[PDB]
């Protein structure tokens, strides 16, 4: 009812979701949380919650993820990439299970996306679609497929996890996959096929 | 291969038997001190809440005691009973708390069942409370239904205490709607005034939003009273179906300023090959005919009844053999042109004499003679309790009898006798007999005078309620060598008879006459040409009611002139 | 008839012009229905536009009533340094001017609707004036072939089957419900021996079987006993107006009337 009461509930929810993002959600009681949420949303306070969701998860992302995968960059890039990917996936699934009633009542009102789609969108844009990480990931993928073409064996698990998470980030299909990975892949494959054809037809017979 | 059914029901009954004796109880729910042992799997499969709480893998799936707050013990018990059985025992006393508890556990099945139950239970008393409930719990279907119900009877529900405790959004969305059934804008103005003065200290800041929604410069139907009524005969209804349509919706005449008194014809023979048992209405003031989607289940043999509050109902009748008799009760939505079914009757009837008395609709006779005490039964419906109650049955089995209501008293007439029923006494009293024995006659109530007209040969017999005496008035001017068919209906605060006459080698003719009670003379009122009208048959039922032509239906289905007099 | 005399191929002409003529009557009454609907539409539109006019007039009356209020009771609402009290005529003035503007726009919309419907009505009305002379001319040719071609061996039933492009098992075919003696004579006017119908007799509760016998429509009242219907009395056990009534059709008892050996072999609408 009172605005300070709603603010205290929102701060408790912030502390709870931040503790969950720390991967230490063992000592938490969800009853409390769903309760608080339902209340918030039935107290005519529907968006504050949404926007703050956005904000917090986003902050989390920038800080943590950047640091991690960037410091990787030079190293074990895809390893920590898929690590943070599945960690964020588990965290957002838990948050969706917490805030499912909001996804039921408030999402269909303002035609906005659900918290799961919102989290995947912000992870695709702020974490994946960022400048200094996009070029690095595409160059690493091109390098690993290039060395795969010339005999050097690479762990197919990393590349298959990268491609499956890229096609998952589309939320509709291969939309983002066509522009983030398929567009350089087609041209690099085309030039590689041209080079191999030129080096094959020049000193070999048709047989 | 489809999943087995008998094994499923056996497993369900075995699970119920195990739950009754408390076997394998792995979770213990604590609600306000009361304990409930239960299984986690059943609560997960039924409610999405418990599923998410158990699949999280936290201490909630490991701890046997879970404290659930803000949940009623009775509602939780009903939810568990539904989860272990599959049946929901809902009632009008604990439906809102059950829906609240369900919306907390997201029991899709229970939520949908409670939603449809609340939708089928909106009457003229809970509308505002149910609207506030749906707004608080964000149920779009229930919200829209309650909003339409409030718009239908705003002038009758704006006095309730639930209306003054509404929120700001509810007020600004109700007042802005052009579907307010009000005859004058002063009613809406006074409603807004009482709403703002109910709690001034909290609504003093909303006075601008309140005044911005009430149409002050509309001047809908007063401007016609200023200049003159000079037009073709009663062409004010033309201004209604023109000015009201093209309007920026800020000065729009509300829907209540659009209702027009039209002669409601049901079961009227139709030229339409598919629906030859359709229903149409004619506006004496508009001289125009409008189409109705009246048949909800392509049936017939149903009676008509118009309450003083201008409500239409049909009951009884029989649907074609897929002619099985039914009990369905349908109320007409004058805004959506669609009938909403109600609680079915207790006994099937064919053309039951439906009359409104003291707010109750009574079903009198209207059935084939089966059983001495089994027939002649009379039953009334409760508009708010939504239930049928049996009353003192008819003294004798009659056929083609009519029923009217005068001074909150029930009257049924027959061949030559007459019985008067009193709901306060619940008894039947034989009244003054009639000098003529006739059948298939039509009767209409006009003041303390009952008009019995018909016979299948027309004679106007007047009964006095105050004198309990029958006096002859006249014979309906008509033609013997032809085919007569009269329908006595009261419109424009005047008794009338809509007589359909089929002459020798000629088509059916339609014309409405006006009767003078003082001079005991029948005057020609208005000739009803077949410009938009056609053969309506002989078994059609007729009544008088006010409907909105604005959005009822628009279909001539009859070219005005067709004279190929070119020669 | 293009100087032809094959009779058969010349009768095909009769049927060629047959359809062509008809097509016209359909489009003729269609144009009449269009005329009527356009008439009522322009009637309902002129009433709406005069309503618009009188509303604009009364709104101008309110506009000058505002100037009247600027001298009647404005003295105690402008010199006090308040603006919320004057909103009852000042905030009711600007929105009234906007209402005037938008109803003028609505009147322009109704005027352009009027001119566009008048255009779409006159583009087919001028067509009526160009098809009615052709229609009446085609009628005259049909009447010219109703004097010569018709009398070259064609039947009226053949003409009907050309202007249109057991029957006793159906009841409606002969059953004319409650027709009178006159209607029956008119329906069996110029009919063959055996053409019959089942109407209701003037006697209330009785039926009548009118039938062309030797060129004369004889209305034979049907009786009704406990055993059933029937003409005389010995055979008055007819279950209904079906099985045993069609049984009489095949018996054609002459014991009833000397001129009743002609069997009812042709329903009126066979």
């Amino acid at each position: 009812m009172d605005e300070k009461y709603v603010n205290s509930i929102w701060d408790l929810l912030k502390n709870a979701i931040q503790e969950i993002q720390r991967k230490n959600n063992s000592g938490l009681s969800f009853e409390e949380l769903y309760r608080n949420a339902y209340t918030m949303v039935l107290h005519k306070h529907g968006e504050k919650l949404y926007t703050g969701l956005r904000e917090v998860v986003t902050e989390h992302l920038i800080n943590k993820v950047r640091e991690d995968v960037l410091n990787s960059l030079n190293n074990n890039f895809l390893q920590t990439l898929n690590q943070a990917w599945n960690d964020h996936q588990t965290a957002m699934v838990m948050i969706r299970d917490i805030l499912m009633y909001m996804d039921r009542v408030y999402v269909q009102q303002n035609n906005v996306e659900n918290v799961y789609n919102l989290g995947l969108i912000i992870f695709r844009d702020q974490v994946v679609r960022y400048g200094c990480i996009r070029d690095h990931l595409r160059q690493t993928l091109l390098d690993m497929i290039a060395r795969e073409r010339k005999g050097e064996v690479v762990d197919r698990g990393a590349i298959r996890n990268a491609c499956q998470m890229l096609m998952i980030l589309g939320l509709e299909g291969r939309s983002v996959y066509e522009e983030d990975f398929e567009a350089p892949f087609l041209e690099m494959s085309a030039e590689f096929f041209q080079m191999e054809s030129q080096k094959f037809l020049a000193e070999n017979s048709a047989s | 291969r489809q999943i087995n059914t008998e094994y499923a029901v056996s497993l369900l009954e075995q699970l119920k038997l195990f739950y009754e004796q408390q076997l394998f109880t792995d979770i213990v729910l604590i609600v306000e001190g009361t304990e409930f042992p239960c299984h986690k799997m059943v609560l997960a499969t039924c409610s999405s809440y418990f599923r998410a709480m158990f699949m999280s893998g936290l201490s909630e799936s490991k701890q046997t005691h879970v404290h659930l707050r803000n949940v009623d013990a009775a509602t939780l018990q009903i939810i568990i009973t539904y989860a272990y059985t599959g049946n929901l025992a809902m009632n009008d006393s604990t439906v809102e708390q059950l829906y609240e508890t369900a919306c907390f556990l997201q029991v899709e099945d229970v939520l949908q069942r409670c939603r449809e139950y609340l939708i089928k239970k909106i009457n003229a008393e809970n509308c505002v409370r149910l609207l506030s409930f749906a707004d608080l719990f964000s149920c779009e279907e229930l919200k829209q239904s309650a909003k339409r119900m409030v718009e239908h009877k705003f002038t009758a529900v704006y006095h309730q205490d639930a209306f003054m405790q509404l929120s700001h959004d509810l007020l600004i969305d109700i007042l802005s709607s052009d579907n307010l059934n009000v005859e004058k804008e002063e009613t809406v103005r006074e409603a807004a005034m009482l709403w703002l003065e109910y709690n001034t200290e909290s609504r003093s800041q909303y006075l601008s939003s309140v005044l911005s929604q009430i149409r002050i410069d509309a001047l809908s139907e007063v401007t016609q009273r200023a200049w003159f009524q000079g037009l073709p005969p009663n062409d004010k209804s033309v201004v209604v179906q023109g000015l009201y349509k093209d309007m920026p919706k800020f000065f729009k005449p509300r829907l209540g300023m659009t209702k027009e008194e039209m002669m409601i014809f049901i079961e009227a023979s139709s030229e339409n090959p598919c629906s030859l048992y359709s229903s149409v209405c004619y506006s004496p003031q508009a001289e125009k005919v409008y189409k109705l989607c009246s048949p909800p289940a392509d049936l017939h043999k149903v009676g008509t009844v118009v309450t003083p509050d201008n409500d239409i109902y049909i009951a009884g009748g029989q649907v074609p053999l897929k002619f099985r008799t039914v009990n369905c009760f349908y109320w007409f939505d004058a805004q959506q042109n669609t009938w909403f079914p109600k609680t079915p009757m207790l006994f099937v009837r064919i053309k039951p004499s439906l009359v409104c008395c003291e707010g109750y609709i009574y079903a009198i006779g209207g059935d084939s003679v089966g059983g001495e005490l089994n027939r002649r039964t009379v039953e009334r419906y409760d508009t708010e309790k939504d239930e049928w109650t049996m009353v003192s049955p008819l003294p004798c089995a009659w056929q083609w009898s009519a029923a009217v209501v005068v001074h909150d008293c029930i009257y049924v007439m027959t061949l030559n006798l007459m019985y008067c029923y009193f709901p306060r006494s619940d008894s039947w009293v034989e009244m003054a007999m009639r000098q003529t024995s006739r059948s298939f006659a039509s009767a209409a109530a006009f003041g303390d005078k009952i008009f019995y007209i018909g016979g299948l040969s027309v004679t106007v017999e007047i009964y006095d309620v105050n004198k309990n005496e029958w006096k002859m008035a006249a014979n309906i001017p008509a033609k013997r060598y032809s085919d007569p068919c009269v329908r006595a209906v009261v419109i424009s605060n005047s008794l009338c008879v809509f007589m359909r006459e089929t002459h020798l080698n000629e088509r059916a003719k339609y014309v409405t006459y006006q009767y003078d009670l003082e001079l005991d003379r029948w005057s020609l009122r208005q000739h009803i040409s077949e410009r938009v009208l056609w053969d309506l048959g002989r078994d059609f039922r007729c009544t008088v009611g006010k409907l909105y032509p604005s959005c009822l239906e628009e279909s001539p289905w009859k070219p005005p002139t067709y004279l190929f007099s070119t020669d | 008839v293009v100087k032809e005399d094959n009779i058969e191929a010349v009768g095909k002409k009769l049927h060629e012009y047959n359809t062509q003529f008809q097509e016209k009557s359909r489009e003729y009454d269609r144009l009449y229905e269009e005329y009527t609907r356009t008439s009522q539409e322009i009637q309902m539109k002129r009433t709406a536009i005069e309503a618009f006019n009188e509303t604009i007039k009364i709104f101008e009356e309110q506009c000058q009533t505002q100037e009247r209020y600027s001298k009647e009771y404005i003295e105690k609402f402008k010199r006090e340094g308040n603006e919320k009290e004057i909103q009852r005529i000042m905030h009711n003035y600007d929105k009234l001017k906007s209402r005037i503007s938008e109803i003028i726009d609505s009147r322009r919309r109704l005027e352009e609707d009027l001119k566009k419907q008048a255009a779409e009505y006159r583009e087919i009305d001028k067509r009526m004036n160009s098809i009615k002379p052709d229609l009446i001319q085609l009628r005259k040719t049909r009447d010219q072939y109703l004097m010569w071609l018709t009398q070259k061996g064609v039947r009226q039933k053949k003409l009907n089957e050309w202007l249109g492009n057991l029957p006793h098992h159906d009841e409606k075919t002969w059953n004319v419900g409650s027709s009178n003696r006159n209607k029956a004579e008119n329906l069996l006017r110029g009919k063959r021996d055996g053409t019959f119908l089942v109407r209701e007799s003037s006697k209330q509760g009785c039926y009548a079987c009118s039938v062309v016998v030797d060129g004369e429509v004889k209305h034979c009242v049907i009786n009704k006993t406990a055993t059933g219907y029937g003409f005389a009395e010995p055979y008055n056990l007819y279950s209904s107006l079906k099985e045993l009534v069609l049984h009489y059709q095949h018996t054609s008892l002459v014991q009833h009337n000397d001129s009743l050996n002609v069997t009812l072999a042709y329903p009126v609408y066979a």
